[PDB]
């Protein structure tokens, strides 16, 4: 998920421009509800997932509000101890205690049900139990009962007017995620939300602690010390799901890394380049951030530096030609299947080759299988998320930074080689490869595009639609599930506040029982596609101005 | 009128609720929302609790197991009942309105249901707080911030030490999944802290 706020020292015809790419996945219909809510005390206008009663992206024609995955650790997991004698018991503070536990049915359609039990401890619900060790597993949660409160500090956040107000909210959210605000007056503000353990000196949050009392967490940190930003020296806010703050830890997922290779430099490099943005040309950062190829940057100069002294008539050479010549922006032929440049699957076939000789040849088996992917693995529906830099990638990127990297090479990843030799014997790899497939003519080369799918199963893998309700886009775009724009202050407008966003397919996921599909099931669809936009009202002149229809309840609790 | 809700749509279909008390408000927002996406919000309630097997079938039963094994039902009614009547009104409302939508679908089915429950065949169910709090709590809490790899990070280090030796295990092991990263480019300036 991505974000771009712009303050009023950044903002051109306007004083603060919001910018939010929130990235779910792609289902039909809509991941996200568009709703308006006018009265008991209650002014918004957004779009929100599942339908919260408190809308994650909006406006209150006051302040505006996004978000974006957080990633902080906040959770860690309690090795319980337990008695081989006395069973649903384990040790705490030099005492037995016993087990909290649940019996469950599992009632299935057209077989037998199921039962089985549920087991918990202080520490929480049990994974999994180690009869062999006597150890049982607790997944901890720093947010374990705050879940509820969670819910209703994003909708009392709804009706707040001022950073003041806004942030005594941010400190009840207490999930791991990244907060953004903006104003009629040009300020804009950042926030690390989320309920953090005070744990124990010594205690490594990566790896398991003993649950028998002395690693217990010392309570949750105060939000005094949640990272958070007003009024940057920049004049902007971006994020994509990178560190909040420098030192910051992010979760212990070993898969997940906050490294020197980022994609937020992408958006960055966008925002600096210009010192003023008007809110088309915020808009427009959405269009090449989805298309920016994300391996370019890091290792254009490693394969430009290895391939220097070689001949012209070398191969090897002839592709890092290819690269140079590129801007990393992919663009689809007039076929809707192939890209414009080769570029992506020279980079994908490199560092497939790269990664098996240095950090998979460092791993044991099997867990070398976690390093080994480029991050452009796919289906014949694309991409399931977003496109982001692999681990194996990070942790490459450091060892080609030599000494210029702050982490410790304990083991040389290029075993004993310079650099050098093991880019150019990659490169053989990759030429081999690729000219096998396609000819020896570079310049021809005509690559598979990536696609995208509105998927009929919600992410958990349950169907949410029928299957043939399953919608395709030729051109894979990373970016939001939805994206959503707030400009306040327009200098073009008698309007305070102006805001857009784009629900696709549609609003309503309405089929009648005789197969009778609803206006508004897939008007949003191919507005996407392009890069439009439709107008979000907030005023009752406004919505009145538009209003299609009208219903009014009579209603006593 | 305080009994009075007025629903407004737009050119896109969107939304827009007028009522003078949260729970007319939240009333409101529940009855559009059943009529936009009532199959998606069953199976969106059946996938937060672990009880899609029972009209989906043998497939679901390990899903369903999973999720149940994932969280306390009890920790979360007893939040719920810990709520304020302000607060509680949100979550009232929101159920109550979706409610009074699923009576008229469920009494003019022939017009009304979705045509996704006669292919999956079966029917919706009335809503309760509980319900609505799960629809949060399984797609942002345990979507979102529930990540850890902690016991496949110890069986990594394990083998890194049965490799490297010890100490050695355990410089790899740093090196792979390091703790913190200065050289990582951050949302907040250093100037700023
Ligand atoms: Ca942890």
């Amino acid at each position: 998920s991505n974000m771009w706020v712009i303050g009023k020292s950044k903002a051109q015809d306007a004083k603060a421009i919001m910018v939010n790419g929130p990235q779910f996945g792609w289902y039909a219909p809509a991941y996200t509800y568009g709703i308006g809510l006018h009265g008991a005390g209650y002014d918004v206008t957004g779009n929100t997932p599942f339908a919260y009663p408190g809308l994650v992206f909006g406006h209150n024609g006051v302040i505006s509000w996004g978000s974006t995955a957080g990633f902080g650790d906040d959770v860690d997991i309690f090795a319980e101890r337990l008695s081989a004698e006395k069973p649903g018991y384990y040790l705490h503070n030099g005492k037995w205690v016993k087990m909290l536990s649940r019996e469950e049915t599992i009632t299935v359609k057209n077989g037998q049900a199921e039962t089985f039990t549920v087991w918990r401890t202080v520490h929480g619900n049990i994974l999994q139990t180690d009869q062999t060790t006597q150890t049982a597993y607790a997944k901890s949660r720093a947010w374990d009962g705050k879940e509820v409160a969670s819910l209703l500090a994003w909708t009392h956040q709804m009706k707040a007017k001022n950073w003041q107000e806004w942030t005594q909210q941010a400190a009840k959210q207490a999930l791991t995620i990244n907060w953004y605000y903006a104003d009629v007056n040009g300020n804009i503000g950042y926030v690390h939300t989320g309920a953090y353990p005070d744990r124990q000196s010594g205690h490594d949050p990566r790896l398991p602690v003993p649950g028998t009392g002395k690693w217990d967490w010392k309570g949750l940190l105060p939000f005094e010390m949640n990272p958070k930003v007003y009024n940057p020296q920049s004049g902007y806010i971006a994020n994509w799901n990178n560190s909040p703050q420098k030192d910051y830890p992010a979760s212990d997922l070993f898969a997940f890394l906050w490294g020197g290779a980022d994609r937020v430099t992408e958006i960055d490099r966008l925002l600096e380049q210009k010192p003023r943005l008007t809110a088309d040309q915020a808009w427009d950062v959405i269009r090449q951030t989805s298309r920016q190829d994300l391996n370019l940057r890091l290792f254009l100069p490693t394969l430009q530096a290895a391939t220097s002294g070689l001949t012209q008539s070398d191969p090897r050479r002839q592709l890092v030609e290819t690269l140079t010549r590129w801007d990393g922006i992919n663009l689809l032929n007039d076929d809707g299947k192939t890209w414009q440049q080769p570029g992506s699957a020279i980079l994908n076939v490199w560092l497939t080759s790269m990664l098996k000789r240095t950090v998979v040849a460092a791993v044991p088996m099997p867990f070398d299988k976690w390093y080994s992917a480029s991050g452009y693995e796919t289906t014949q529906d694309g991409p399931t998320g977003s496109l982001n830099i692999s681990v194996g990638a990070k942790i490459l990127y450091e060892a080609v930074q030599g000494d210029k990297s702050p982490i410790p090479q304990a083991v040389d990843l290029f075993a004993g080689k310079p650099q050098q030799e093991v880019v150019l014997a990659a490169l053989e790899d990759t030429w081999e490869t690729l000219s096998k497939r396609y000819g020896n003519n570079v310049s021809n080369w005509k690559t598979p595009a990536m696609a995208l799918t509105f998927r009929a199963n919600n992410f958990f893998g349950v169907p949410q639609a029928a299957a043939e309700e399953t919608r395709h886009q030729a051109e894979y775009q990373n970016r939001g599930t939805e994206n959503d724009m707030i400009v306040f202050s327009p200098t073009t407008s008698d309007r305070p506040v102006l805001a857009w966003d784009v629900v696709a397919p549609g609003q309503s996921g309405f089929i009648a029982p005789d197969g009778t599909v609803d206006k508004h099931y897939e008007d949003q669809l191919k507005m996407y596609e392009n890069f439009g936009r439709k107008s979000l009202w907030l005023t009752k002149q406004d919505v009145e101005a538009h209003k299609e229809s009208q219903e009014v309840l009579h209603v006593q609790r | 009128s305080s009994s009075e809700i007025k629903i407004v749509r737009d050119e896109y279909g969107m939304p827009h609720i007028y009522a003078n008390d949260t729970w007319h408000l939240f009333y409101g927002y529940g009855y559009v929302v059943a009529q936009d996406r009532l199959f998606q919000m069953e199976m969106a309630r059946r996938s937060t609790q672990g009880t899609v097997a029972e009209v989906l079938g043998k497939d679901f039963v390990k899903f369903d197991k999973d999720i149940r094994r994932n969280y306390w039902p009890d920790a979360i009614r007893a939040q719920i009942a810990a709520l304020s009547p302000e607060d509680m009104s949100i979550l009232q409302g929101y159920a109550d309105g979706m409610n009074a939508w699923i009576d008229k679908v469920n009494t003019n089915p022939e017009t009304l249901l979705p045509k996704q429950f006669n292919t999956f065949g079966f029917t919706p169910k009335r809503w309760e707080p509980f319900d609505v709090a799960m629809i949060f709590v399984g797609t942002m809490a345990n979507r979102f911030s529930d990540s850890t790899s902690e016991i496949d990070n110890l069986a990594l280090l394990t083998a890194l030490k049965d490799k490297y030796g010890v100490s050695q295990g355990m410089a790899v092991f740093n090196q792979l999944k390091w703790l913190v990263n200065p050289s990582a480019p951050t949302t907040i300036a250093v100037q700023e802290s």
